[PDB]
C-alpha cells in the first residue's frame, strides 16, 4: 500500500479498484501489480501529478485515459500485465514524451498506429511477448531511432520480411530479440533494410546448419556485434557455415546448448576479431588442429561441458589435437568446467601468450598424477589463476608446477591427494598468494614443506588430515606474509607451541572442528599449550566445536586487535576472570551451545563494553538473582545486537524459573 | 530415729545428703558422663534412697517384696514419666545393656552358687528338676486354657498368645524366636504378634514379682512348706560333708571373678560356634555357663580357698550391688509405656491365672518328687514365667533367695528351649 | 570422633586414577577397623571396602574387586583408598566410616567427598538426526528417509544399510546420490542441511535398518539411529 | 573380494585390558586406512577412530584416546584395537572397516564381521540382599512409622543397623544392634525382630525425623546396606 | 611337682591352663562378646600370665617396675605385631573407652588414696608438711628447667613431660591421669605423652633408689643436717590419739564405690558446667575430684569405718584389678617407638637432675619448717619421685628408715593428687 516516503509507492495483492490518494503529493513511483481496477481516477493521480513510474499488473482495462497522460507527461515507464487490448491510440504515446519504457506481457496485441512515436521515439526498449504476430509492421515510415532493444519473444512469427523492417532502416538497435519464435525463412535484404543492429538474438529457434548458412549471407555488411544463438540444432559446422560473416566485425558469439558435434577445419577464420566466444553444453567429440584457426582477437573462451561424455562401452574418448589452441594469441580466460578430457597432452596450450585465468575444474576423467612436464605446454603464459578442483589428483610429483612462473592463485582443493609434502613440489613458484588444498585425503608435513614458497598469503587446509603437524620446527615457519590460515575439520589432536611463530601478518585463523580439548586442560602434562602468542594482527579467530572446557587466562595476551572471536559448540562452563583484558577492540562474540551458566563482569569485563553482536543462544543458565540478574540489567540497557535474545536465551537451573526467558530475571 | 545418726545404705544423712546434692546438680545442669563411672553414681543414689524407703513402708516391706520391688517400680515410673534426662537414660543403658553389667552380675552369681556345693550332690539335684519345670508348664497351660474358656478366647489363641510367651524365656530368647516361629508357621504378621507378646510377658513378670513375695510370706508362716535355702528336701544332707578353708585374702576374690568371666567366655564360644543347638533345640550360653561351672567344680581344679573366694564375691554382688542392678533393670528392661497401652481386665486376669497355675503345678511337682514346694515354685514355677535373666534376678531378690540363681537360670534357659520346641509343635498342631 | 574425607573428588576422565584420604582425629584411629562407603547420587548406600588395623584383612565389594586398593597409615592417622580404572558407574559421595563391631556398627561417619567420573562431552561432532524414524512399511512401497544435519555437510553424506544381525558392511552412496558398485533401485538426493534416501520399491532383503554419516570432518558422525525398515 | 576378519567374541571382568584384532585380506592394506566403529546393542553406530597402517598414524575421535588405543603392523596385515581398562557400558559390537575415500569423502567400503565384547561383573557371591519393603512413607507429624527390612537369608547374631540420613548429610546411627539404641537417639526409635525379618518402628514422628532410613547388615565380611525408605510429610 | 602347684595370679597352673585354653578357643573361633565380660575375660588372662612373667624376673621386677611394665609392654607389642584379632582390639578399646572403665579405675584410686588419710594427719600435714611437698615440686621443676635449657629441650616439654610424671604416683595414678589431662586440655595425642612419660618415670624411680643409699651415707657422715629416723625436729609430739575402726563389712566397701563415683560426678559437673575456668585457665575434672575428695575428708562426714572401707576397695583395684588396666593401657596408650626413643643418655641425665632438684627443694623446705632435712628430703621428694605405693617401701628399705612410712604414704598418695592439680594448671598455662 504505502511505502516509506522515499518518493516511492508500492501496491501488491491489495486488489483494489480505487487508488489510495493518501499517498504524498511529492512521490513519483507507483506499482499496482496483482490488483484489479476499472478506470483511472485522474483526480487522485492529480494530487501526486509527478509520477515517473506507473506499473499495473494482473488487471484488464479497455484503454488508458489520455487525460491521465495529459496530466502526466512526466511518466517514464509503463508496464502492462494481462490486458488484452489490441489497438491503442497514438495520442497517449505522444503526450507521454518522457515515457521511455513500454512493457507488453500477456496482451495478445495485434495492431499499432503507423506514427505513435513522432516525439516519443525516446523509448530504449520495446517488448512484445505472450502475443501472436507474423509480421513486424510497427511504423510505415522511418522513426524510432532512439529505440535500442526490440523484443519479439513468445511470438508465432515464421518468416522475416524486409518491408516490415522499414521503420528500423534509419533506426539503430543495440539488440534485436527473435528468440523463442521459429523462423523458417529470411527474405533477402531484411538485414540491409535496417539500421545498425549491434545485436541479434536467435535462441530456442529451429535454424540448423542449412538455414544458418543462408543467415550467414544475410548478415554481410551489417553492423552486428552481439550475435547469440542457442538450441539452433547446429549439429556440425563447415567452412561455409560462417562464410559471409567476413563482411562484418562481430565481437561476441554464442553457440551454447546447440549440442554441436564436429567443427570443421578453419570454421571460424572469417571472424578476425571476436572478443567473446561461448561453446558450452555441446556434444563435441574431437577437435582438429586447424579447427580453431583464425581467432586472433579473443579475450574469453568458454568450454564448460563442451565435450561428449565419456562412454567406455562406446570408447568415445573426446580427444584434443595438440596445438589446437595455438592460434588464440590473445586469449586470457579459458574455462573447461565439467569436462571429460582423457588427459593432458604435452602441447595442449602451446602458443598461448596472454592467458590469465585457466580453470580445469572437473575437466579430466583421468588425471591421476602431475608429473615433471605435465604443464610444460604452459611455460609461456602468465597464468595467474589455475583451477584444478575435482580431478581426483592422486599425487603431485616434485617440480610439477615449475613451468608456472607468474602463478598466484592455485586451487588443488577438493581432489584425492595423499602425499608427503616434501616442499620440492612447489619449487618453480614465485608469486603465489593463495593455495587451496581443502577437502583432500591426507598430507604428511615436514619442516621444509613450504620453504620454497614464502610468498604465500592464504593457506587453506580444510578437512585434509594433516599428518605430523606437531613437528618441533613449525611447517608454517617459512611463511611470513600469511594472512589467512585454515585448519578446520581436521580433527587435530595435539599442537606444538612453535606452530604459530613469526606469523605477525596472520589476520584470520580458523580451527573449528578440531580435538584440542587436551591442550588447554589444566592437568595437561607440560602445562597448557599457548599456540596463540605473538599474533598481533589476528582479526577473526574461530574455535568452534573443539571440546573446550577450560581457557587459561593468558592465552589471549597478544590478541590486541581481535575483532571477532567464536567459541561456540564447546563445553565451557566457567571461563576464568581477566581473560579478555587485552582484547581492547572486540566487535563480535559467539558462545552458543556451550555449558555456560553465570554471566558476570568479573569475567566479561572489557568484553561487553562496545560490541556489535553477541550470541549465547542455547546455554544452561541458572537464572538466580546471584548471577543472571546482573546480565538482565545489561540486556535491557545495552545497544549491542543480541539475535533471538528472547525465544532462545532461556534458563533452567532454577526449577521454578526453568524454561523462562532470561529477560524475566 | 535421730535425724543425723540414721544410716542410708551404710551412709549417714549428711554424707548421703552430699551425694544427693551431687545427683541433683547433675540432673539440673544436664551434665553427666555417659559411661560406667557416670552411670553407677545415678544407680547407687537412686537405689539407696528408694531401697531405704521401700524397706520401711508398712504394707510394702514384707507383702510386696520390699526394697528391690520398690526400686524397680520407681525406676520404671521415672523413665515413664520422663523424669530421667536423656543423658541419664543413656548412662544407665550404657551400664546395663551396652557393657552387659547384667551379664557380669548373672555370671558371678552363677559361679558363686555352683562352685560352693558338694561335688556329689550335683547330678542328683538336677535330674529331678527337668520334670518339675515340664509339668509346671503343663499346669500353667491347663489354667490358661481354663481361663480362656471362661473369657471365651479360643484355646488356640490362648496357647499361641499367652501361655507360650509367658512360659518362654523372655524378650531376648522366648519372645523374639516365638515371633520368628509364628511367622514361619502361620505366615501371619510378625511384629504384630511380638508387640502384644512382649506386653503380656511384662504383665506376668510383674505378677511373678508379687506372687514371689506372697509365697515368701507363706513360707515364713508355714515352715513345712519352705525349706529355706536349698530346694532339695535335704534328707540326704545329714552327711553334710565339708572341708576346711584357709584364710582367703583379696586375691581369691579376684580369682573368682576371673573364673566367672572366663567360664562365661567359654560358654559363649561353645554356644556360638562349637555346639550352637543340640538337636533342633537352641541353647542359650547361660545354659552352658551352668554346665561349664559344674564340670569345673567336679573336675577338682579349684582349691577350696578359690571356692570360698568366689562365694565371697557372689555375696558382695548379691547383697551390695543388687539395688544398682534393680535400678538398671527398671530403667532398661521394663517399658511401662507398652504395659499401660496394653492394660485391660482380661489380660490381667489371664496373666494372673496363668502364673498361679504355673506356681501350683511346680509346687505339686516339687512336693511329689522330693523338693520343697515353695523353693520349687519360686524356681521352675515363677522363674519360668518371668522375663529372662532380669526376671529371675527380680523374682529371687523379692524372695530374698539368691542361693537358687543357678536353678533359676537352668529353669529359664532350658524352659525357654523346651517352650520353643513346644511352640514349633503346637503352632502346626493347632494350625 | 570427627572425621573428614576432604581429598580427591572433582572431575576425572574415565579409565583414570584417583586417590582419597581421611584425616581422622579425636579418637584412636589405629585399633579401629575402617571402611569406605559410597553413595551414588539419588541412590542408596553401598559398601566399597574395609580394612582392619595394621592392614591385616582387606576386603572389597565384588563390584570394585581388583580395581581399588585400600591402605591405611596409622602413624599419620589417615586412611587411603586408591582407585584405578574409574568408570561412569563409580561416581558417588565417598564416606569413610569407622566400624566399631558389636558396640556400634558405623559410629563415626566422615564428611564424604564427591567424585564425579565422566567424559567432558567432546561435542566435536556434527549432530545428525533421522527426523521421521518410521518403521516396517509394506513391501513394494516407496520409502523416503530424511537425514538432517546440524551444519552444512555439503554433498558429503553416505548412506549405510545394516542387516538386523550382521555387519553394516554395505556402503550404498559414495557421495550423496551416487550408487556404490553393488546395489540398484536406490535413489538419494539432497545438499547442505538436509538429505533424502528413497528406495524404488521394497524387497524382502531390503527390510533392515539404515544409517547416514557425514564426511565433512575427520571426526565422522553416523546417524543417531535410523529407520528400521 | 576384500576380506576383513576379526577375532571372536570375548567376556571379561571390568578393569582389565583386552586386545581386538582385525586382519585384512585381499588388498594392499599398507595404504588404505582402517577405522573402528562401536555399536552398543540397540543403539546407533558410534565412530571411534582410524589408523593409517602406512606409518601407524592414529587419529582418535572425541576423547576415545583416554580409554582405548589403536595399533597396526605391516607384515601380519592386521589392525589392533586395545581397550586400556574395560568396564561396563563398553559392551558393544565392535566393527573394523576399510576406509576407501570414494567420491570425495571417506567411505567405509568393507566391514569386518564384528566382535561382540560383553563385559560382565559376574557378581553372584551369595551376598545377603536386604530389601526394605515400603519404598516410601507419607505420614503426618504425630503417628507411627513401622518401617521394615527383609533379608535374603538369616542374619547371624542379629547383626543389623539402622541409619537415618538427612539430605546432604552423612548418615547417622540409630539402632546399632538389632535392638540396642545408639547414644544420642531418643526413646521413640526402636528396632526389633531377628532371623530374616526386621522392623524399625518410630513411636511418634517428629518434624526433624523426616529423612531416609537404611537397613544395614554386617554379619559376614561383605556388609550390604539397603535400598532406602523415605519418610515424608 | 612344682609344675602342678605353681601359682599364676593366685591360680594353680592346671586351672590357668584351662583359662588359657578358653582364651585360645575364643581367638581361634573368633567368637568374643565385645563388652565388659569378654573384655575382662581376655585381659585377665593376658595380664595374669605376663605379670607373673614380669614379677618372677631377677632384675626386671626390682627395678624396672615388674608386672605392670611387662604387661603393658607385651600388650603394646601384641598390638604392634598384629597378633590380636580385630575383635580383641575392639573388646579392649570398648572396656577402656566406650565403657570408660579407665575413669572408674582412676576415680577409685584417687578417692581411696586421699580419703584414707587420717583427718588429723591431713590437717596437721596441711600446716607445714604439704609446703615441703610443694617446695620440693618447685625445686625439681627449676632444676629440670635448667638442665633442659642445657640440652636445648624446650621449657614446655620439660615441664609437662618430665617434671610432672616423675613427681607422680606412678603409672597407676599419676601417669595415666596425667595423660588424660594432657589429651583433654592441650588436645594432641595422649599416646605420645604416656609413652614418653613412663620411661622417664621408671628412670627416676631407679635414681630415687640409688639416692636413698646416697642420702643415708651423707646423713651418716654429717649430723647437723641429719636425724636418726625422725622427721620432725625438737618436737615431742607426745601423744597422738587415733580413732579405732570397729569392723569392715562388705557394706562399707560398697560405700567406697558410692563415694568414688559421686565425687567423680560432682567433679565432672563442676568442671563442665559450674567453673569451667577458675581464671583464664581450664581445670580438668580430675583436679576437681582431688580437691573435692580432700574437702570431704577434711569435713569429716565420713566415719572412720568408711575411710578404711574406701582404702580396702582401692587396695582391691590397685593390686588385683591393676593388671587388667595395664593390658588396656598397653593396647590403647602405648607407642613402642616413642618408648625406645625416650631411653637415651639425655633423658637419663635429665631425670637424675630432676630428682636431685626434688631432693634439695624438699630438704630446704623441711629445714624451713622445722624438719630434719635428710629425712625431709627422702619423705618429701624421694617418696614423691617413685611409682607411688610400690616405690615407697623399696626406697625406705634402701635406707634403714621404716618409722617414716606414714609420711611416705602421705607423700605418695596425697601428692599424687596435688600434682594432678598442678599439672592441670600447667597444661592450661603453658599451652
Ligand atoms: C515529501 O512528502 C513527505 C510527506 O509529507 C514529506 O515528509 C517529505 O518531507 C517531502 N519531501 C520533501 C523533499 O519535502
Ligand atoms: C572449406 O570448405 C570449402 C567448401 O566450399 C572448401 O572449398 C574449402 O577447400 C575448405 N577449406 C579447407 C578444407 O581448408
Ligand atoms: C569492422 O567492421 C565495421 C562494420 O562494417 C566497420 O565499420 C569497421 O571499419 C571495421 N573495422 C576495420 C578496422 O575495418
Ligand atoms: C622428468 O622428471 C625427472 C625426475 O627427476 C627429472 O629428472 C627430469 O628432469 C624431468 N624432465 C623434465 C623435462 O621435466
Amino acid at each position: 500500500k504505502c511505502t516509506v516516503s522515499h518518493e516511492v509507492a508500492d501496491c501488491s495483492h491489495l486488489k483494489l479498484t480505487q487508488v489510495p490518494d493518501d499517498l504524498p503529493t511529492n512521490i513519483t513511483v507507483l506499482n499496482l501489480t496483482h490488483n484489479q481496477l476499472r478506470r483511472l481516477p485522474a483526480a487522485n493521480f492529480t494530487r501526486y501529478s509527478q509520477l515517473t513510474s506507473l506499473d499495473v499488473g494482473f488487471n484488464t482495462i479497455s484503454k488508458l485515459e489520455p487525460e491521465l497522460c495529459q496530466k502526466l507527461p512526466m511518466l517514464k515507464v509503463l508496464n502492462l500485465q494481462h490486458n488484452e487490448l489490441s489497438q491503442l491510440s497514438d495520442k497517449t504515446f505522444a503526450f507521454c514524451t518522457n515515457l521511455t519504457e513500454l512493457h507488453l506481457m500477456s496482451n495478445s496485441i495485434q495492431k499499432i498506429k503507423n506514427n505513435p512515436f513522432v516525439k516519443q521515439k525516446n523509448l530504449i526498449t520495446l517488448d512484445l511477448s505472450h502475443n501472436g504476430l507474423s509480421s513486424t509492421k510497427l511504423g510505415t515510415q522511418v522513426q524510432l531511432e532512439n529505440l535500442q532493444e526490440l523484443l519479439l519473444s513468445n511470438n508465432k512469427i515464421q518468416a522475416l520480411k524486409s518491408e516490415e523492417l522499414d521503420i528500423f532502416a534509419n533506426s539503430s538497435l543495440k539488440k534485436l530479440e527473435l528468440s523463442s519464435n521459429q523462423i523458417k525463412e529470411f527474405s533477402p535484404g531484411c538485414f540491409h533494410a535496417i539500421g545498425r543492429l549491434f545485436g541479434l538474438f536467435l535462441n530456442n529457434v529451429q535454424l540448423g546448419p542449412s538455414l544458418t548458412e543462408k543467415l550467414c549471407l544475410e548478415l554481410a555488411n551489417t553492423s552486428i556485434r552481439n550475435l547469440s544463438l542457442s538450441n539452433s540444432q547446429l549439429s556440425t559446422t563447415s567452412n561455409t557455415t560462417f562464410l559471409g560473416l567476413k563482411w562484418t566485425n562481430l565481437t561476441m558469439l554464442d553457440l551454447s546448448y546447440n549440442n554441436l558435434n564436429v567443427v570443421g577445419n578453419d570454421s571460424f577464420a572469417w571472424l578476425p576479431q571476436l572478443e567473446y566466444f561461448f561453446l558450452e553444453y555441446n556434444n563435441i567429440q574431437h577437435l582438429f588442429s586447424h579447427s580453431l584457426h583464425g581467432l586472433f582477437n579473443v579475450r574469453y573462451l568458454n568450454l564448460k561441458r563442451s565435450f561428449t561424455k565419456q562412454s567406455i562401452s562406446l570408447a568415445s574418448l573426446p580427444k584434443i589435437d595438440d596445438f589446437s589452441f595455438q592460434w588464440l594469441k590473445c586469449l586470457e580466460h579459458l574455462n573447461m568446467e565439467d569436462n571429460d578430457i582423457p588427459g593432458i597432452k604435452s602441447n595442449m596450450f602451446t602458443g598461448l601468450i596472454n592467458l590469465k585465468y585457466l580453470s580445469l575444474s572437473n575437466s579430466f576423467t583421468s588425471l591421476r598424477t602431475l608429473t615433471n612436464e605435465t604443464f610444460v605446454s604452459l611455460a609461456h603464459s602468465p597464468l595467474h589463476i589455475l583451477n584444478l578442483t575435482k580431478n581426483k589428483i592422486s599425487k603431485i610429483e616434485s617440480d610439477a608446477f615449475s613451468w608456472l612462473g607468474h602463478l598466484e592463485v592455485l586451487d588443488l582443493g577438493l581432489n584425492e591427494i595423499g602425499q608427503e609434502l616434501t616442499g620440492q613440489e612447489w619449487r618453480g613458484l614465485e608469486n603465489i598468494f593463495e593455495i587451496y588444498l581443502s577437502y583432500n585425503k591426507y598430507l604428511q608435513l615436514t619442516r621444509n614443506s613450504f620453504a620454497l614458497v614464502p610468498s604465500l598469503q592464504r593457506l587453506m587446509l580444510r578437512r585434509v588430515a594433516l599428518k605430523n603437524v606437531d613437528s618441533s620446527p613449525s611447517p608454517f615457519q617459512p611463511l611470513r606474509n600469511l594472512t589467512i590460515l585454515d585448519l578446520s575439520n581436521n580433527n587435530i589432536a595435539n599442537i606444538n607451541d612453535d606452530m604459530l611463530e613469526g606469523l605477525e601478518k596472520l589476520e584470520i585463523l580458523d580451527l573449528q572442528h578440531n580435538n584440542l580439548a587436551r591442550l588447554w586442560k589444566h592437568a595437561n602434562p607440560g602445562g597448557p599449550i599457548y599456540f596463540l602468542k605473538g599474533l598481533s594482527h589476528l582479526h577473526i579467530l574461530n574455535l568452534e566445536s573443539n571440546g573446550f572446557d577450560e581457557i587459561p587466562v593468558e592465552v589471549f595476551k597478544d590478541l590486541f586487535e581481535l575483532k571477532i572471536i567464536d567459541l561456540g559448540l564447546n563445553n565451557l562452563n566457567t571461563l576464568p576472570a581477566s581473560v579478555f583484558n587485552n582484547q581492547v577492540s572486540l566487535k563480535s562474540l559467539n558462545l552458543q551451545k556451550n555449558l555456560i551458566t553465570s554471566v558476570e563482569k568479573k569475567v566479561f569485563g572489557p568484553a561487553f563494553r562496545n560490541l556489535t553482536e553477541l550470541d549465547m543462544r542455547f546455554n544452561p543458565f541458572d537464572c538466580t538473582c546471584e548471577s543472571i540478574a546482573w546480565f538482565v540489567n545489561w540486556i535491557n540497557e545495552t545497544h549491542t545486537n543480541i539475535p533471538e535474545l528472547s525465544s532462545h536465551y532461556l534458563c533452567n537451573t532454577p526449577p521454578h524459573y526453568h524454561g523462562f526467558p532470561v529477560r524475566l530475571f | 530415729s535421730d535425724l543425723l545418726g540414721f544410716k542410708i545404705f551404710g551412709m549417714p544423712l549428711p554424707l548421703y545428703a552430699f551425694a544427693l546434692i551431687t545427683l541433683l546438680l547433675s540432673h539440673f545442669y544436664n551434665a553427666l558422663p555417659t559411661d560406667i563411672v557416670g552411670g553407677f553414681a545415678i544407680m547407687f543414689i537412686i537405689g539407696a534412697i528408694f531401697g531405704e524407703i521401700g524397706k520401711r513402708l508398712p504394707i510394702f516391706n514384707k507383702y510386696i517384696g520390699g526394697a528391690p520391688v520398690m526400686i524397680f517400680l520407681v525406676a520404671a515410673y521415672f523413665v515413664y514419666a520422663g523424669i530421667f534426662t536423656q543423658k541419664e537414660i543413656d548412662a544407665i543403658s550404657n551400664v546395663m545393656d551396652k557393657s552387659n553389667f547384667l551379664n557380669l552380675f548373672i555370671a558371678v552369681l552363677i559361679t558363686g552358687a555352683i562352685l560352693s556345693v558338694n561335688r556329689r550332690l550335683l547330678l542328683k539335684s538336677l535330674l529331678g528338676y527337668i520334670p518339675t519345670i515340664l509339668m509346671g508348664i503343663v499346669g500353667a497351660s491347663i489354667f490358661g486354657i481354663a481361663i480362656g474358656l471362661v473369657f471365651g478366647i479360643p484355646v488356640d489363641r490362648i496357647m499361641m498368645l499367652y501361655v507360650l510367651p509367658i512360659m518362654g524365656g523372655g524378650n531376648g530368647a522366648g519372645a523374639v524366636p516365638l515371633s520368628e516361629i509364628y511367622h514361619s508357621v502361620t505366615g501371619r504378621s510378625r511384629e504384630e504378634y511380638y508387640s502384644t507378646a512382649i506386653a503380656i510377658l511384662t504383665i506376668a513378670n510383674i505378677f511373678a514379682i508379687v506372687f514371689a513375695a506372697v509365697l515368701d510370706i507363706i513360707g515364713k508362716k508355714h515352715t513345712w512348706l519352705s525349706g529355706e535355702g536349698e530346694l532339695v528336701r535335704k534328707a540326704s544332707f545329714k552327711v553334710e560333708e565339708d572341708e576346711k578353708t584357709g584364710q582367703i585374702t583379696h586375691r581369691e576374690t579376684a580369682v573368682g571373678l576371673v573364673l566367672s568371666t572366663t567360664c562365661f567366655l567359654l560358654a559363649y564360644v561353645v554356644a556360638k560356634k562349637i555346639l550352637p543347638s543340640i538337636g533342633g533345640v537352641a541353647i542359650h550360653y547361660f545354659a552352658w555357663m551352668v554346665l561349664i561351672v559344674a564340670a569345673l567344680n567336679a573336675s577338682g581344679l579349684c582349691s577350696p580357698e578359690i571356692k570360698a573366694g568366689a562365694k565371697r564375691l557372689s555375696d558382695f554382688f548379691s547383697k551390695q550391688l543388687l539395688w544398682v542392678l534393680m535400678v538398671g533393670v527398671g530403667v532398661c528392661y521394663t517399658d511401662l509405656q507398652e504395659i499401660i497401652n496394653a492394660i485391660t481386665f482380661a489380660n490381667v486376669v489371664i496373666a494372673a491365672i496363668i502364673v498361679i497355675g504355673a506356681v501350683l503345678g511346680a509346687a505339686i511337682g516339687g512336693w511329689l518328687m522330693g523338693f520343697f514346694p515353695i523353693e520349687s515354685a519360686i524356681t521352675a514355677g515363677l522363674c519360668m514365667a518371668n522375663r529372662g535373666g532380669s526376671g529371675d534376678l527380680e523374682v529371687l531378690s523379692a524372695c530374698n533367695r539368691m542361693n537358687l540363681i543357678s536353678y533359676a537360670q537352668i529353669s529359664s534357659r532350658l524352659g525357654g528351649g523346651i517352650v520353643l520346641v513346644i511352640a514349633s509343635i503346637v503352632f502346626g498342631m493347632m494350625i | 570422633e570427627v572425621q573428614l574425607v576432604e581429598s580427591g573428588g572433582g572431575l576425572v576422565q574415565p579409565c583414570g586414577s584417583l586417590r582419597l584420604s581421611c584425616a581422622a582425629s579425636g579418637f584412636t584411629f589405629r585399633n579401629s577397623a575402617m571402611h569406605w562407603v559410597r553413595q551414588a547420587p539419588g541412590k542408596g548406600l553401598e559398601w566399597v571396602s574395609s580394612i582392619w588395623y595394621s592392614g591385616s584383612n582387606t576386603y572389597y565389594a565384588d563390584s570394585v574387586k581388583g580395581r581399588f586398593t585400600i591402605s591405611r597409615d596409622n602413624s599419620k592417622n589417615t586412611l587411603y583408598l586408591q582407585m584405578n580404572s574409574l568408570c561412569a558407574e563409580d561416581t558417588a559421595v565417598y564416606y569413610c566410616a569407622r566400624f566399631a563391631g558389636g558396640w556400634g556398627a558405623y559410629d563415626v561417619w566422615g564428611q564424604g567427598t564427591l567424585v564425579t567420573v565422566s567424559s567432558g562431552g567432546g561435542g566435536s561432532d556434527i549432530q545428525m538426526t533421522q527426523s521421521p524414524s518410521s518403521l516396517s512399511a509394506s513391501v513394494g512401497d516407496r520409502v523416503t528417509i530424511t537425514c538432517r544435519a546440524s551444519q552444512s555437510i555439503g554433498l558429503y553424506l553416505a548412506w549405510y544399510q545394516q542387516k538386523p544381525g550382521k555387519a553394516p558392511k554395505l556402503l550404498i552412496y559414495a557421495a550423496s546420490s551416487l550408487q556404490s558398485g553393488v546395489p540398484s533401485r536406490f535413489s538419494g538426493s539432497g545438499s547442505g542441511t538436509d538429505f533424502t534416501l528413497t528406495i524404488s520399491s521394497l524387497q524382502p532383503e531390503d527390510f533392515a535398518t539404515y544409517y547416514c554419516q557425514q564426511g565433512n570432518t575427520l571426526s565422522y558422525t553416523f546417524g543417531q539411529g535410523t529407520k528400521v525398515e | 573380494e576384500v576380506q576383513l576378519v576379526q577375532s571372536g567374541a570375548e567376556v571379561k571382568k571390568p578393569g582389565e585390558s583386552l586386545k581386538i584384532s582385525c586382519k585384512g585380506s585381499g588388498y594392499s592394506f599398507t595404504n588404505y586406512w582402517v577405522g573402528w566403529v562401536r555399536q552398543m546393542p540397540g543403539k546407533g553406530l558410534e565412530w571411534m577412530g582410524f589408523i593409517d597402517p602406512s606409518d601407524s598414524y592414529t587419529n582418535y575421535a572425541d576423547s576415545v584416546k583416554g580409554c582405548f588405543t589403536i595399533s597396526a603392523d605391516k607384515s601380519i596385515s592386521t589392525a589392533y584395537l586395545q581397550m586400556n581398562s574395560l568396564c561396563a557400558s563398553d559392551t558393544a559390537m565392535y566393527y573394523c572397516a576399510r576406509e576407501l575415500y570414494q567420491g570425495y569423502m571417506d567411505t567405509f567400503d568393507s566391514w569386518g564381521q564384528g566382535t561382540l565384547v560383553t563385559v560382565s561383573s559376574g557378581g553372584g557371591g551369595s551376598d545377603i540382599v536386604l530389601t526394605q519393603s515400603p519404598a516410601t512413607l507419607s505420614l503426618s507429624p504425630g503417628e507411627r512409622a513401622t518401617l521394615s527390612c527383609r533379608a535374603s537369608q538369616s542374619v547371624s547374631s542379629n547383626y543389623l543397623a539402622w541409619y537415618q540420613q538427612k539430605p546432604g548429610q552423612a548418615p547417622r546411627l540409630l539402632i546399632y544392634d538389632s535392638s540396642s539404641r545408639a547414644t544420642g537417639v531418643p526413646a521413640r526409635f526402636s528396632g526389633s525382630g531377628s532371623g530374616t525379618d526386621f522392623t524399625l518402628t518410630i513411636s511418634s514422628l517428629e518434624p526433624e525425623d523426616f529423612a531416609v532410613y537404611y537397613c544395614h547388615q554386617y554379619s559376614d565380611i561383605s556388609p550390604t546396606f539397603g535400598q532406602g525408605t523415605k519418610v515424608e510429610i
